[PDB]
């Protein structure tokens, strides 16, 4: 039988993947600094507000404007609601941040685990086409420089800032690793004869005079699946952890959605992303409101400025009852 | 491309090597076989450079062969010098303990005897001897000159120093490192016993019938052998401590050039060889002794491809050498299983007896017989045919399998199955005679009632072993997969005709489902038409077959029904063992009877009513009988066996 | 003797894992800690609103730099929040990363088990390590949906453990284990996951480099073969190809350095923060009268509305 290895093309877009999810902690801290401005902003505009209501500039009313009394409270209400949504808003991209942090440290520990798995003789298990090891120079979203655990991407890299600049969104970056848009061919690689026992389950494969026949071995969170007598062929063939049978394929994730650690990625990033954009609607209706009854010469009013005139008249709206 | 890189460890040999390289560009083509040598410091420095793939082949004396086989130079042996007559040639030398007859002590009574030894650190006069003896030594082992000075009661080890260690040289007081030194080498070691200095000689075979030409002289003389008895001289192969290469040729286990190695070496030994030419000889040089090769070798074999370093060492040797480095020094049972159908039936036997029998799988029975010898696992239950090779491999038998209903089972002995030619009633134009050109079913080769038996019956006839072309086609799992004998059978791809389970026509079962849908002969055991027939067998196949439609094939051209088989067989089978590593007999033998009183043919045959005990047939030739080796033994030529031809390398 | 093939311990296993769902928890412990700063800032919000009904109402006597600094905090804190919140995802991200590199790791090793004698994590039978072994690793039958999830059952509980993170990187060293705990030896279980030498990780050849499980966690050189001789000791630390080398300081792997780093830096924008509010809430309460002191949260901003409504007409 044919001893294949895993394609140096399939752990490039399973790299690609695991930097994408360690730049999911740099995606929710720049959305956050989004909102933040948002909410700064409306702020602000509420003090312009406050000062036309003083300088009775607020307009006779084209909407309703006559009702400063009530949508000034509620104003002032809804900014108090808006800061503890905002911390609701920041735990989710805390959560949102570890869960992409582990299915990053699962993804990596599996490539790194085959990289490593190379020696002399052309015996290796990640191939560059019909040959190997594949070395740092190939596999480059992997790796920094030649392969060992200080060339693994961290966090603060500039590949993993720079990565999670993009406008390319979670659903797009899982379906590159599926076995749809890889293929065969972009999955199993090598010589027929480069003795790579980690994918190989039947005998003298990953046990030694034995094969893993209590545990269908999974690799990912579901991402490569094994059963118990896998030639070492590498045989791939499209599917999910429970499909895998004795002596059939390896099965590859058609849906990685399905799979169980991006399952938790999808579900803490989405409650994020609701949660900021709840916050940033209702901001967004609450200065509609406010931008109507202000007045040209408070709307110009900016910065620096905007606080001194505003205590300026505080300071002579008090000395005008104490006199 | 064809060069092979020789590893030269001096300037002698560097020169001696391009005067090879350059004979040889003299008589052989541009295409073919070249020399080309590369010099290194040490024979290390060598070993090093091959498996760093610089160089590609070296030779080594035997403690050599070891540290090239030892991770991470992974080196093994490919070709080998041989000295003497082409007929018995001396590939191997025999280290022995030799002693005067009726001194009466065993080898487990060495300690306070006085020993005689060829020199310190010397391959047969210590390295073998004490590496084995190692555990008998006293506590503290370290240094080990301490430990054998306090071991035995008086010593000559030449070359030991006499300043340190005075008990090892109170025989040849200052243990003199040269001829000088009366008690000095083999001929010394020999003449320390001769003058009844020692108690003890550690030498060589040929050490005796080199120093006593009279039979009657060495009559006087006997050998200490490891079971703890005596033999005589001339029996030591039969009574040794190991058996060792003399010199080998090694190379890489992977991409090492091992048939353009043996190709130069075989070509070389025909034009430069012993006696060829008055031009270059491979065996001599006036720039050195001993130069690339050994002087006094005839020329060289190719090493079976089968066997690996530990086997061609043998476990004796590798054992003292482990002890030597190691000095690692003080159940339960490992079943070999065949395939995943025996091995599924292991597990369950693995957890159910919780921790007394362990598991092992291996595709093939000759697989698990060199699992068992090395020591990947310990025990497994085989037929007739494989306990003759088993037994030839230096494994011994400790259980048989009985399958008589008797009164006292473990103690009843059985002079075996038959092994009977089955057909179909409606192919009544079948006779013994009238099978050329007919498909037959085979349970797999060198199986009893499969192989052994009609194979052999049919080669005193035919007097070839061109069976393929006797047949049709057929069955017979294990043989060439390009073979007419692998057309019947019904393995999914690569299983097809493959000796397991994974090959639905293997073991009896097997052959008779083969006779039942493609064949028109199966061989088998006396009792495989009835244990399938008349619903016995729940298998589709099976479920509606009925044993009133099958008759037996008898040697005298005739036809009876299947139980009327005491009388239409085609010979006596003998039951099969449960074989193992000489030094594990005791313990299988306790946890197997143990075992068995708590608790297709998985692990054992179906039809096994208990594991029976041995007494004096402890050996292959006494558990099968001077009768079945001897028919086993006009088959050698007709051999497949890539194991045999290993195991009879070293032990024709 | 050579073909000997150990396997690694459940108790070395069950550390890793304990290790593992720690640095999980470490997104919830970032999560409390920030509740208490917004607590402490809260305070300072129901303090400002006490002095400007005061103000509406010594050495307290400019009004204007009272209400200048006050719409001042407004902003400038949110700024410095921002910055805390930052560093609390990276720290909850470098961890996960952390936790998932174990994770993988020893998930493999469990998984790698057939039926009796030969797996990889040994409870000293010839039965494979079972969930019940592995508690800290699973939560029932072996497999990719019983790992711990970071808002399971005890990741949480686990972040309120009061073990600080130097504590738990320590319990997987090399002495904290001892020697004959972390991996089986005088044993051939034929796990091959542990073996660098040919018929190890490659069927017929020695790596042509070390290898880690972890990242830095194990190290092999690059032939290793039969009894695992373990030391304390680094991924530099493997110089001969028999090497095998567990970690002695957590704190010098690759994969923890980070969480150190970034936890740290948290921790110290988070004590930063919590500085400014303290001596902005003691400077505020010297000018805060004695009526509006004594006065509850509840009345206290009814009040704050009246006054607030008084002077806007
Ligand atoms: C052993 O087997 C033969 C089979 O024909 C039978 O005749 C004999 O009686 C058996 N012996 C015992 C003790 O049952
Ligand atoms: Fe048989």
């Amino acid at each position: 039988n044919e001893r294949n290895a895993l394609n140096a093309t399939a752990a490039n877009k399973v790299c690609g993947l695991s930097t994408y999810l360690k730049g999911i902690a740099h995606r929710v801290n720049s959305e956050s600094a989004v909102v933040t401005e948002k909410l700064s902003d409306l702020k602000m505009r509420s003090i312009q507000l406050q000062l036309s209501v003083m300088r009775n500039r607020v307009p006779s009313g084209e909407q309703d404007c006559k009702d400063i009394r009530t949508l000034l409270k509620t104003v002032l209400r809804n900014e108090f609601t808006f800061q503890q949504e905002l911390e609701e808003m920041r735990n989710a991209s805390a959560l949102a941040a570890a869960a992409a942090g582990l299915a990053a440290g699962r993804l990596e520990e599996w490539i790194f685990v085959f990289a490593q798995a190379a020696g002399r003789s052309s015996q290796f298990c990640i191939s560059v086409g019909k040959t190997g090891p594949a070395e740092y120079n190939n596999l480059q979203e992997c790796f920094d420089g030649t392969i060992g655990p200080e060339t693994l991407y961290k966090i603060e890299d500039s590949r993993v800032k720079e990565s999670a600049k993009t406008s390319l969104q979670l659903h797009e970056v899982l379906s590159s690793i599926s076995f749809g848009s890889l293929g065969v061919k972009n999955i199993r690689g090598g010589n027929g004869k480069d003795g790579c026992n980690l994918v190989r389950t039947d005998t003298d494969g990953v046990l030694e005079g034995g094969s893993p026949t209590r545990h269908n071995l999974t690799w990912g969170g579901g991402v490569m699946n094994f059963g118990s007598y896998q030639n070492g062929s590498m045989y791939v063939e499209g599917g999910e952890y429970g499909d895998a049978t004795e002596y059939g394929a390896v099965r590859w994730t058609e849906d990685p959605s399905k799979v169980s650690i991006f399952k938790d990625v999808i579900r803490l990033f989405a409650r994020f992303q609701e949660a900021k954009n709840a916050v940033v609607k209702k901001i967004k209706t609450t200065v509609d409101e406010l931008t109507k009854c202000i007045g040209q010469k408070e709307a110009e009013l900016t910065n620096d400025q905007l606080y001194e005139e505003f205590i300026w008249e505080t300071i002579n709206r008090l000395e005008l009852s104490k006199r | 491309d064809k060069t092979v890189r020789w590893c030269a460890v001096s300037e002698h040999e560097a020169t001696k090597c391009q005067s090879f390289r350059d004979h040889m560009k003299s008589v052989i083509p541009s295409d073919g076989p070249s020399v080309a040598c590369v010099k290194k410091a040490s024979y290390l420095d060598c070993i090093r450079a091959i498996a760093a793939n610089e160089a590609d082949a070296v030779t080594l004396d035997a403690g050599l062969v070891y540290d090239a086989y030892l991770a991470p130079n992974n080196l093994k042996p490919v070709v080998a010098e041989f000295y003497g007559s082409k007929e018995d040639p001396q590939t191997f030398y025999y280290a022995v303990a030799v002693v005067k007859k009726d001194s009466g002590f065993q080898m487990n009574q060495l300690r306070g005897k006085k020993s005689c030894h060829t020199g310190l650190g010397r391959s047969a006069g210590w390295n073998i001897p004490i590496g084995l003896l190692y555990c008998d030594l006293p506590e503290p082992r370290k240094p080990l000159e301490k430990a054998v000075a306090n071991f035995f009661s008086g010593s000559c080890a030449p070359c030991a120093d006499g300043t340190d260690f005075p008990q090892l040289c109170q025989l040849c007081p200052g243990c003199g490192c040269s001829t000088l030194n009366q008690y000095f080498g083999y001929s010394g070691a020999f003449k320390c016993l001769k003058d009844g200095a020692g108690d003890v000689a550690f030498v060589k075979h040929s050490t005796i019938f080199e120093n006593l030409a009279n039979k009657a002289d060495r009559d006087q003389y006997e050998l200490l052998c490891l079971d703890n008895t005596r033999k005589p001289v001339d029996e030591y192969k039969d009574c040794h401590l190991a058996q060792v290469p003399s010199h080998t040729v090694v190379a890489r286990s992977m991409g090492g050039k091992e048939d353009l190695i043996w190709e130069l070496l075989n070509q070389a030994q025909e034009h430069f060889g012993k006696d060829k030419s008055k031009e270059f000889q491979l065996f001599s040089s006036p720039h050195g002794k001993d130069l690339l090769f050994k002087d006094s070798a005839h020329g060289f074999l190719k090493v079976p491809p089968r066997m690996d370093a530990k086997m061609y060492l043998g476990y004796e040797y590798v054992t003292a050498i482990r002890n030597l480095r190691e000095g690692t020094c003080p159940k339960p049972v490992k079943w070999c299983a065949l395939s995943h159908h025996e091995r599924l039936k292991c597990d369950e036997w693995s957890v159910n007896s919780v921790g007394k029998i362990e598991c092992v799988s291996a595709e093939t029975t000759e697989d698990c017989i060199a699992k068992i010898m090395n020591g990947e696992a310990d025990a497994m239950s085989l037929d007739g045919g494989f306990v003759y090779i088993a037994g030839k491999c230096g494994l011994v038998p400790v259980l048989a399998e009985n399958y008589n209903k008797s009164d006292n089972c473990e103690d009843t002995p059985e002079a075996g199955y038959f092994a009977v030619a089955v057909v179909k009633k409606s192919a009544s134009d079948l006779t013994w005679d009238n099978l050329k050109g007919k498909k037959s079913c085979h349970t797999a080769v060198g199986r009893t009632a499969g192989w052994n038996i009609p194979m052999g019956l049919l080669y005193n006839k035919i007097n070839h072993c061109r069976f393929d072309e006797f047949f049709s086609e057929g069955c017979a799992p294990g043989s060439k997969k390009d073979s007419s004998l692998c057309k019947l059978c019904m393995g999914s791809g690569l299983n097809l005709c493959e000796p397991n389970n994974k090959e639905g026509y293997y073991g009896y079962t097997g052959a008779f489902r083969c006779l039942v849908e493609k064949g028109d002969v199966a061989f088998v055991k006396h009792q495989t038409v009835p244990q399938n027939t008349g619903g016995k067998n729940p298998d589709p196949w099976a479920k509606n077959l009925n044993e009133k439609d099958y008759e037996l094939l008898c040697l005298d051209g005739t036809r009876k029904p299947v139980e009327e088989y005491a009388n239409c067989h085609l010979a006596r089978a003998p039951n099969h063992a449960v074989v193992t590593r000489k030094d594990k007999e005791a313990c299988v033998h306790k946890i197997l009877r143990q075992q068995q009183h708590l608790f297709k043919d998985l692990l054992f045959r179906d039809d096994t009513v208990c594991l029976a005990k041995l007494h004096d047939r402890n050996t292959y030739e006494k558990y099968l009988g001077e009768e079945y080796v001897k028919a086993v033994g006009n088959l050698r030529k007709c051999s497949t066996s890539s194991l045999l031809e290993a195991c009879t390398f070293r032990r024709p």
